[PDB]
Formats: structure tokens, C-alpha cells, sequence
């Protein structure tokens, strides 16, 4: 059905290279070049102490909204990757209801300065003190530190493309029908990386990567907080929470 | 739903 569901030449897997950055630069969401120029645009103490003043319902119903606008550019950058629209619709939803997070995850340590320990949310720069209202403070501290592992290798905007393709085709998502297909897709994309970072000479990195229980936890975690915050506003969720956030976090 | 949507929309 597609070239990348079997074995693939080195000038195959050096073609799966450009088009994973061509997909992600297309998908990207927001321009590094922006968030890197907007790092001196900080949330002041009143802003800070404003987000704070917010009901923990107004804070989740924001958060959820930014989320999904973020979801709905790794959908895009899954239909534009070599080889997902070739995989039949159940492993398709099974990929992108495991992984999109995770992505999203991934993606978030390019908005996040390491200087200062702050974040890109609604137009400025701000610390993990601006989420107190959540009433999530571990899930929030434990995005920060991953956002600031992650920050510690210096990704280059191919590497991002490349690891958030792998992060997302991954052949051990339960529920996968035609896991032979996935596992071929990922043994490319796994070569792919790899021969960018070999070509590049950052190979240096692979021991550096966090590990895969790192990005389940931090999703899992997520999911545990959205059913607390569930069970004490339930019509905020259902009448409020955009609808492919529900259909990926809370089973619709 | 929307995630069928979404992928079905080209
Ligand atoms: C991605 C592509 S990008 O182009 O790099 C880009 C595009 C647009 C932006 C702006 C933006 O949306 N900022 C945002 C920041 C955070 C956020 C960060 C750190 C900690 N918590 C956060 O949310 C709290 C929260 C609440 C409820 C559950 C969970 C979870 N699990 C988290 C959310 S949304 C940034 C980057
Ligand atoms: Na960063």
C-alpha cells in the first residue's frame, strides 16, 4: 500500500527524511523564529496574579481550548506523514487518540524558555505559578521539567519533526489491527531519525532521549486530573470542553 | 466523531 511498509534503500529512508521535515514545517503550529522573539514579552505580576484570580472552571475550559487548537495541527502533520492515510481507519484513531498528547507534549519544549522557566500561553511568557488556579500543581511542575529536559538537548526543528513522527507511529499502541504494517512504518521512521542524527553528528542525543514511560506518565496523569476536575464540574466538561478534546481525554 | 471528521476532511 505504501514504499515505507516494507524494507527501504538508504536513498528511500533519505527521501522519508525530507518529507517528515516538509510535513512538520507545514504542521508546525507557531514559527520558531516567533516564539524566540517573544520571549521578552513576560506576563507582569498583575497578569501573573489575574490567571491566578480565575475560577478553576475558566482556567480548564481555556487550557482544554489551547490543548485542542494544538491537537488539530498533529492531526494534520499525521495525515501529511508518509504512509498514516495508507493504514485503515481503527489504527489511525488508535494512533492519534494515544499519541497526539504526547506530541503536544513534545512540541510545547520549542515554546518553552529554559533561561527563565517560563512558557508561551495567550500571547506572553509565563512561569508554572500562572496554572495555579488549575489545581494541578504536580501535572503542571512535571510538563515544566519535562519541557526543560527536553530543552536541554537543543532540538533542531528536523529533530522535532523527525522524534514527534516516532512518538506517533508506534507499533505497541494497544488496539492496532495491522501491527505488522505500523511496526515496518516505525523501523523507517526509527532510520530516518537516526541517519539525520548521524548525518548531522548528534547521535550524542539518543542516550539523552527521556523514556517512553516518561510521555505514558505524563498523559496518564492528565487524564487523571481532567476526571477530578470531571467529578466537581460535570456540565462545565459537557456543555464547555471542546469536542475532540472529550472524544481523546474522556471517551467523548 | 470529530477525529473521523477530521481525517475524512481532505
Ligand atoms: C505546540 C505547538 S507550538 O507552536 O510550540 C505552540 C503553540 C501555541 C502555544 C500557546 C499555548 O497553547 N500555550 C499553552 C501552554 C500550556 C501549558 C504549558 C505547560 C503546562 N501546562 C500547560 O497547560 C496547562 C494544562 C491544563 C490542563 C491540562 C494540561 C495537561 N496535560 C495542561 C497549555 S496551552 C504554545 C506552543
Ligand atoms: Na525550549
Amino acid at each position: 500500500e505504501n514504499l515505507y511498509f516494507q524494507g527501504a534503500s538508504l536513498t528511500e529512508i533519505e527521501h522519508l527524511v525530507q518529507s517528515v521535515c516538509k510535513s512538520y514545517r507545514e504542521t508546525c503550529q507557531l514559527r520558531l523564529e516567533d516564539l524566540l522573539r517573544q520571549r521578552s514579552n513576560i506576563f507582569s505580576r498583575e497578569e501573573v496574579t489575574g490567571y491566578q484570580r480565575k475560577s478553576m472552571w475558566e482556567m480548564w475550559e481555556r487550557c482544554a481550548h489551547h490543548l485542542t487548537e494544538a491537537i488539530q495541527y498533529v492531526v494534520e502533520f499525521a495525515k501529511r506523514l508518509s504512509g498514516f492515510m495508507e493504514l485503515c481507519q481503527n489504527d489511525q484513531i488508535v494512533l492519534l487518540k494515544a499519541g497526539a498528547m504526547e506530541v503536544v507534549l513534545v512540541r510545547m519544549c520549542r515554546a518553552y524558555n529554559a533561561d527563565n522557566r517560563t512558557v508561551f500561553f495567550e500571547g506572553k511568557y509565563g512561569g508554572m505559578e500562572l496554572f495555579r488556579a488549575l489545581g494541578c500543581s504536580e501535572l503542571i511542575s512535571s510538563i515544566f521539567d519535562f519541557s526543560h529536559s527536553l530543552s536541554a538537548l537543543h532540538f533542531s526543528e528536523d529533530e522535532i519533526a523527525l522524534y514527534t513522527a516516532l512518538v506517533l507511529i508506534n507499533a505497541h499502541r494497544p488496539g492496532l489491527q495491522e501491527k505488522r504494517k505500523v511496526e515496518q512504518l516505525q523501523y523507517n521512521l526509527e532510520l530516518a531519525f537516526h541517519h539525520h542524527l548521524c548525518k548531522t553528528h548528534r547521535q550524542s542525543i539518543l542516550a539523552k532521549l527521556p523514556p517512553k514511560g516518561k510521555l505514558r506518565s505524563l498523559c496518564s496523569q492528565h487524564v487523571e486530573r481532567l476526571q477530578i476536575f470531571q467529578h466537581l464540574h460535570p456540565i462545565v466538561v459537557q456543555a464547555a470542553f471542546p469536542p475532540l478534546y472529550k472524544e481523546l481525554f474522556s471517551g467523548g | 466523531k470529530i477525529l473521523h471528521r477530521l481525517l475524512q476532511d481532505s
